């Protein structure tokens, strides 16, 4: 897999062109943030329970047809793993904001995800949703916006990050449609 | 075809009317008597290659001479043998379509319309299938109009045989 | 239990000549000699990575596991010392998908294919309670890997004959491919990843293509398509003196 | 044999109720009665949610809107018309 | 060329009139299909020589009997024109998807093949099997979309039934 | 049984019915503003009249239902095939169900009489079981659609 | 030659007066309906040569009398001419099915066919058994019923298309009769 | 044990290879940050009867219940076990602290404390209730310097987070 470093480095073996100053604009500002990410990564994994459960009961709350009996989220069995499944998208996202790079998430965590849940037959449209509940949750941590989860941090701003991780969710959203 | 359909439509026509209640009560007499005779019907179904061969080797124990003398005729050799299991096979499923179908329509159309013909020119008794529709009738073992069902089908045929 | 074709249209299964030297008085077992040890070990090279065209440079990594294998012939105690190296990590797990790799698990260590969507959940749930370390020590350590192979022999891709159920040989033909075949051509995305969740079968190509020489493999294919029609309700009938009879 | 008669029609019960602390003011009526859509009262919510939307900056980048093409109007190769028709010329917005 | 345009305008020409409105509601479905069959065709376009081999190699399974000697596919000169059959029969396939009709189909594949498999000693019924080995390995979400593949299998049966 | 309960839950509905629709309905383009964006189905002027109807229709048939005690009417008139006609059409269903749940969180705010924005006048008692009733109600129509 | 636009249209010209509002139903109701039909005119078009070589083989298969020394499908001529005849008759249900009116088969078709087998000496009541056949295939095929092989379709019903082409098969067998 | 050192050497015994200065370069984010981290050391160190008891008993009034007859603090002692057994967890993150990664916590505190915590019937939420009051009890400015409490509050809710 890769990172932002090894980014640029394979960008640049297609050409076979050295790594030169010109190129290292884009990564010296990478590490000009780099306390920025960490402070963005650990307010979002310190939440990491919170956010899932509010997101499959936010999906819940507007799809009461997945309760339903022949629902995909009938049971409890059925419940706890789409319960799970919050938590293996969320924990690959943040390995994905944490390396500034999405090369690990659709290699490992969405390669092949929209058949495994076809074959299943999970619903995608709920799990969309579940998913956008999981981003706003996202930016609303990374941008110490959210109502109550009141954080200290360093005054600045992080929207960069915010838009980074957003795009990031819109990846796994468009994976499994 | 005789069902209690026809022969009500077949009394209307021949006025030239409508479908009275006389009719329409005709067909409701077959509407509350057809439940036990699909359940006739799927017994009979079941029990068939059972009752077939049981009803051979009664007439075979019956009449062992059909089974000695030599000739077309007679159940000798191993196609006489086979054709007999194919006649009451032929009887077992006249009855059964009878059953279903509400009336003697049938095996009026399939079975008796020119038999003795067949039975004069091949000369096959009808003593022998009249020893097979007996143990049918007393070896398929129904209860209740079930019974009176599949048996007033049988003795039709018994009778027509006589 | 039969296996057709497993030790006629197959070779016999390689590794330690006998376990009862393992009750070692004055020694563990008879010296193989170094000549009969580096084939072995090239023997488990080829089944625990599958053909993974491993350089020296990355073989310079393996040193302290063979060297330990030589001394003492648990050949189990091998493989688990291998699956856990970063050769093994970096090739199935570093850039799969999650079943891959637990598939991958079944054709490497255990010779077999994932029989049922439970299987595959109870993986699941004891990789996420705190590694996949514990996934190999499961797999390693179980009963199945006792009653197949032991510590005796290179886990093999065995044809049993008298399968639990016939999905597994079907996705056993499926992971193992022919010879020259590597766990690297689809970029992740495993084979049974839809038709485990799913519940219906495997391509027939594709598991004609690794069954072995002289197997009528492929034929008796008729031209209209091959997977069956759950909806279907056909009518059979037998045949009765009288006439024909269906069952409902 | 299966289709809904009224669902087309837009017509729902009005309920009114009088009240005036006496037993013989209080009366209770339901009349079927189809509801109109109002043209102009939707205008003053659209545009104000419009507003909204335009000023949260939350909402900007977990709602990516779609871009709309324009309608074709033709150019005349003079820009004062081509980038400032008079149509849009001069408008600029008030801030209170 | 048999196609949504052609054959109303031949309907036309033949009666000697002009186009009417429904020879322009006509072309209204062939702007409406051509959002399903010309991605069908891309995706055929961009992925052929793995399907050409994936097929060939199912004629020579199901009939293991022609790379005997006296049979049509002895030595390598034959197989690797059966490839070019058979790649042949795709690229036609892919015009058809294109043109929206089974012209291309008709006229470079189909009209005339009965006499020179039958001169030439080349058995139909492999050139079929590869032809139904390729319909049968198709998913609509995992190879192209669902009329993607409603339009791909009905060309793929098309020439089925026309070689058979 | 007693009406001066039922005849007040009904009348705490149909008084203030516009204000709840419209804030129903700008509460749910609140939460998402795609439905506004051109290329939205309220984007237009005339859909978003309609909308608006729609959710005066719904409101309509649940305080009807409420004043007559059962949803036998609710079922036969309104829900009948609704869910198919906004696939039809083409409606973002998950959205009407979000607008439906806004305007039973504001059906039983107003009562309760626990509504934080306007006050009514009302004698002394427990008005819950209607406030449970018109839960269900509004479950009802939640459900129809989906 | 009628579709079921222009049957409307015949049958409000002996009226003499403008259709719309009571006959425009059944119309919005066939054209809301069209993608199944052309759904079960496609599922039946790709399975014709199996279903006229399993029909013509079964109607064999139950009467080996044609196939006997001086039967109607002895020779090579015959038996290609009742495969021709078989799917003659496919050709134009298809037809009848496509324009959802049965104009078409009467017209082209069935015009004529009942003394023309009399005058070739054709067996009229094997035909009727081929028919039949062909019949219960075409109807498995359109419901997705089929044993042999399984389509792709939508989710749905569209059984009145098979009660329609049932329809025509047992016209077309009834006016050989 | 979880720590940064040994995450990487751990990896190098897997890949067997020699540390590398990818491997030396973690260590020298320890040695910027152990000074932070270990801030926090004497302030739970030293401080640490008082916070238990702030504790404890903030537990038990959020959950009054607990006292019935039947529940988990029916008599003395066990309410004596009960601050007891939040002592341990803040000892096991003061360690925690001092290693510099979640070493102890999670094979000390949090390792099976699933099978305890059930079968001998302790609500695992009054558990969360303290330990919560003692992340929001703190005061960055007065207590610590500003990163000591963004690292003492990291680990805390990390086992609020494992319990849960
Ligand atoms: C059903 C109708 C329904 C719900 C169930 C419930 C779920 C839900 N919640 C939000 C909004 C937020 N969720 C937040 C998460 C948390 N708050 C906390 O204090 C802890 C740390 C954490 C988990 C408990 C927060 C902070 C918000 C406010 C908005 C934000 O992002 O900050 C939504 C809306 C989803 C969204 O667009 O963000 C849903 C569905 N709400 C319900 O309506
Ligand atoms: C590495 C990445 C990774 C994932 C994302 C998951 C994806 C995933 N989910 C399930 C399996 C499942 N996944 C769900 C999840 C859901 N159902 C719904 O309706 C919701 C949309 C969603 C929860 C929000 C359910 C309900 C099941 C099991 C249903 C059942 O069969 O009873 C399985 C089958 C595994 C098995 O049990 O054998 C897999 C692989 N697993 C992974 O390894
Ligand atoms: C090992 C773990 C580890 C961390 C958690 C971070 C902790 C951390 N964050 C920042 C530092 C910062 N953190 C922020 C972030 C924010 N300020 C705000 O008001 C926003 C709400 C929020 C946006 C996400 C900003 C703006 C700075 C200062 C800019 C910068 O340091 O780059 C700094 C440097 C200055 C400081 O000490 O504050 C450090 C050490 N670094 C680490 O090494
Ligand atoms: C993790 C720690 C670790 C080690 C230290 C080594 C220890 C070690 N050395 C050998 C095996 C050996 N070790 C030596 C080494 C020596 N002989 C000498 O006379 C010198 C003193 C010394 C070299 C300096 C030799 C010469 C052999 C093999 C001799 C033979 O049998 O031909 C073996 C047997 C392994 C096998 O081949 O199966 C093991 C375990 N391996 C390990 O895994
Ligand atoms: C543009 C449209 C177009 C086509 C569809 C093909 C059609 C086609 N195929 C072949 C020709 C062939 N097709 C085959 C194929 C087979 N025979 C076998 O043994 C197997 C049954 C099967 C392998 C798949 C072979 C072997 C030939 C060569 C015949 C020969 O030269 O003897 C020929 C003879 C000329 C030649 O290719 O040398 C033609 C015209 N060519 C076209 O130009
Ligand atoms: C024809 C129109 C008509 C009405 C609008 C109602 C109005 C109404 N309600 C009550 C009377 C009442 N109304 C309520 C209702 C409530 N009290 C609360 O505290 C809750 C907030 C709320 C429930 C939603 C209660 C509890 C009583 C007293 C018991 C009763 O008479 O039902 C009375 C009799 C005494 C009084 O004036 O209060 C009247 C006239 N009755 C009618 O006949
Ligand atoms: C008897 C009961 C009864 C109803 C329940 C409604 C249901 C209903 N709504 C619409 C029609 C519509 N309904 C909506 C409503 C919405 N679309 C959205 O995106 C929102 C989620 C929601 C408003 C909150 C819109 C926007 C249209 C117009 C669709 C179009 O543009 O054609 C239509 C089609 C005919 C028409 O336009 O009126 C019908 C039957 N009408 C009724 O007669
Ligand atoms: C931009 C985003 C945006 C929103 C999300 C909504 C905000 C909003 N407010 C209310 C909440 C409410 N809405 C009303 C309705 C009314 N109050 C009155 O006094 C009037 C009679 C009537 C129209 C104004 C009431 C009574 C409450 C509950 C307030 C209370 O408890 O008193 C609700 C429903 C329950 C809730 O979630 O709180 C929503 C979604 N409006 C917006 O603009
Ligand atoms: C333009 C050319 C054209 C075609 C090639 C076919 C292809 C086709 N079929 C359907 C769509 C459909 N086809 C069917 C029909 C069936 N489904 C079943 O499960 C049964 C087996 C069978 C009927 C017995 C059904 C039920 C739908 C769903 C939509 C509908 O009911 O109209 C649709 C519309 C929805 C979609 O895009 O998927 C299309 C384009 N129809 C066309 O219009
Ligand atoms: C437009 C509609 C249309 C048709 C339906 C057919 C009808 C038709 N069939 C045949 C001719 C025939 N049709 C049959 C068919 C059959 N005989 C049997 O025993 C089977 C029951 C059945 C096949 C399933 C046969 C065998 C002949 C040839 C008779 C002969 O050669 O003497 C002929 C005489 C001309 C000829 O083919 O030589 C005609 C007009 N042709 C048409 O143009
Ligand atoms: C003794 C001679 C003899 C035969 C030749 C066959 C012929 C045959 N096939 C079917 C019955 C059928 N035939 C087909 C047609 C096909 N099925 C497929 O899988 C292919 C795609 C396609 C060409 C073979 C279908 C689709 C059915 C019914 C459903 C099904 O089988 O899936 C029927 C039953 C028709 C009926 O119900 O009346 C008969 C008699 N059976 C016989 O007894
Ligand atoms: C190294 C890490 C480590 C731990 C965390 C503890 C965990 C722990 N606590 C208790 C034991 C107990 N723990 C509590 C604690 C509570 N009761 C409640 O309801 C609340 C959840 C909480 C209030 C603070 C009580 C009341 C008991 C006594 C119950 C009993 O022993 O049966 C026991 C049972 C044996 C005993 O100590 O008597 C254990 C193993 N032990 C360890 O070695
Ligand atoms: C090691 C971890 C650690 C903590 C989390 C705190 C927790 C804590 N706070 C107080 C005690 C106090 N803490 C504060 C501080 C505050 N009260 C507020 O209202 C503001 C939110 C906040 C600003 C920083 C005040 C004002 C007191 C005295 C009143 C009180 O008991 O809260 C005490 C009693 C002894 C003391 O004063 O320190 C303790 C242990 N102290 C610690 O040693
Ligand atoms: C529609 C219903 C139906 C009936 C009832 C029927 C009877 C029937 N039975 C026949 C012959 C026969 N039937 C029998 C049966 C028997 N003979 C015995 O000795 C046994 C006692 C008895 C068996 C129980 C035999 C042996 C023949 C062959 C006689 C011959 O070929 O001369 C024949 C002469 C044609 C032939 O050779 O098959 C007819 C028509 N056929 C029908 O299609």
């Amino acid at each position: 897999m890769l990172d932002a470093f090894s980014r640029v480095v394979v960008n640049s073996d297609a050409k076979a062109a050295y790594v030169g100053g010109s190129d290292l604009q884009a990564l010296k500002s990478f590490i000009a943030d780099g306390n920025k990410r960490l402070d963005a990564v650990n307010s979002i994994v310190s939440n990491a329970s919170c956010m899932v459960s509010d997101a499959v009961s936010g999906m819940i709350c507007e799809n009461p047809g997945l309760i339903s009996p022949g629902g995909n989220c009938y049971t409890n069995r059925r419940m706890a793993a789409c319960l799970r499944d919050g938590e293996i998208i969320l924990r690959y996202v943040s390995y994905a904001l944490l390396a500034g790079d999405a090369s690990v998430l659709e290699d490992r965590c969405l390669n092949g995800l929209k058949e495994t849940y076809i074959a299943l037959g999970v619903p995608t449209n709920s799990s969309i949703r579940a998913v956008s509940i999981m981003k706003a949750q996202a930016v609303a941590f990374i941008t110490n916006t959210a109502t109550e989860r009141k954080m200290s941090f360093a005054a600045g701003d992080c929207t960069s990050l915010a838009s980074e991780v957003a795009s990031y969710f819109d990846r796994v959203g468009a994976a499994i449609s | 075809m005789k069902t209690p359909i026809t022969e009500a439509i077949a009394t209307a026509d021949n006025q030239g009317r409508f479908l009275s209640n006389t009719e329409l009560q005709a067909v409701n007499g077959r509407y509350q008597r057809a439940t036990a005779s699909l359940t006739a019907a799927k017994a009979l179904t079941g029990s068939a290659q059972r009752l077939i061969t049981g009803a051979a080797q009664a007439v075979y124990n019956k009449f062992p001479y059909t089974t000695q003398m030599p000739g077309p005729a007679y159940a000798s050799s191993a196609i006489g043998k086979a054709k007999c299991a194919r006649d009451i096979g032929y009887y077992l499923r006249m009855v059964t379509y009878c059953l279903v179908v509400g009336g003697t329509g049938p095996m009026d159309e399939y079975l008796v319309a020119g038999l003795e013909e067949i039975n004069r020119s091949f000369d096959l008794s009808p003593s022998w299938y009249i020893e097979a529709l007996q143990y049918i009738k007393n070896s398929h073992g129904l209860s209740g109009q079930v019974a009176n069902e599949a048996n007033a089908y049988i003795d039709y045929a018994i009778n027509t045989l006589s | 239990a039969f296996s057709s074709i497993q030790n006629v249209l197959t070779d016999a299964p390689l590794g330690t000549p006998s376990a009862m030297g393992f009750l070692d008085e004055r020694t563990e077992k008879p010296l193989m000699g170094p000549s009969e040890m580096d084939e072995l070990v090239y023997a488990v090279y080829k089944q625990v990575f599958g053909n993974a065209h491993i350089m020296e440079s990355e073989r310079a990594e393996l040193r302290d596991a063979e060297s330990l294998f030589r001394y003492l012939r648990d050949v189990r105690e091998f493989v688990r010392a291998l699956a856990k190296s970063n050769a093994y990590t970096s090739r199935f797990l570093q850039g799969n998908q999650q079943y891959r790799f637990f598939e991958l698990n079944f054709k490497h260590l255990l010779g077999r294919g994932p029989r049922s969507l439970e299987e595959m959940a109870s993986h699941s749930a004891l990789y996420a309670e705190g590694g996949f370390e514990a996934v190999i020590d499961a797999i390693l350590d179980s009963d199945e890997y006792a009653q197949e192979f032991g510590s005796t022999v290179v886990p093999y891709c065995r044809f049993k004959g008298e399968y639990p159920t016939n999905e597994e040989f079907n996705r056993m033909l499926v992971l193992k491919g022919a010879n020259s075949t590597s766990d690297k051509a689809g970029k992740g995305r495993s084979k049974l990843c839809y038709s485990i969740a799913a519940g219906c079968s495997q391509n027939w190509l594709s598991m004609s293509k690794a069954l072995p020489f002289g197997t009528e493999k492929g034929t008796g294919f008729n031209l209209i398509s091959s997977s069956r029609n759950p909806a279907a309700r056909p009518r059979i009938g037998t045949k009765i003196p009288g006439g024909v009879v269906f069952s409902s | 044999a299966k289709k809904n008669q009224y669902m087309g029609t837009s017509v729902a019960p009005e309920i009114v109720l009088t009240d005036k602390g006496s037993d013989m003011s209080r009366k209770v009526k339901t009349e079927d009665k189809k509801v109109a859509a109002d043209q102009a009262a939707a205008m003053g919510i659209l545009a104000n949610m419009s507003l909204y939307a335009s000023l949260n900056p939350v909402k900007r980048m977990t709602y990516k809107a779609k871009e709309q093409a324009p309608a074709y109007v033709k150019k005349t190769g003079n820009p004062v018309e081509d980038f400032y028709p008079s149509s849009w010329r001069n408008m600029a917005p008030v801030i209170s | 060329m048999k196609s949504v345009i052609t054959t109303v305008v031949s309907a036309a020409d033949a009666a000697g009139r002009f186009p009417s409105n429904s020879d322009l509601e006509s072309i209204q479905g062939n702007i409406q299909r051509s959002a399903a069959r010309l991605e069908a065709a891309e995706k055929l376009a961009g992925n052929h020589e793995a399907v050409v081999k994936e097929a060939g190699d199912a004629c020579f399974a199901k009939y293991a009997y022609l790379k005997n000697p006296g049979e049509a596919g002895e030595n390598q000169e034959k197989i690797n024109k059966c490839y070019r059959d058979v790649d042949h029969y795709m690229r036609l396939v892919n015009y058809c998807l294109v043109v929206g009709g089974t012209g291309p189909l008709d006229e470079w594949g189909i009209a005339g093949a009965r006499e020179v498999y039958r001169t030439l000693n080349l058995p139909t019924s492999a050139y079929v099997a590869s032809i139904a080995y390729t319909r049968d390995r198709l998913c609509v979400p995992r190879d192209m979309s669902a009329q993607a593949g409603v339009e791909f299998s009905a060309y793929l049966d098309y020439l089925i039934n026309a070689l058979s």
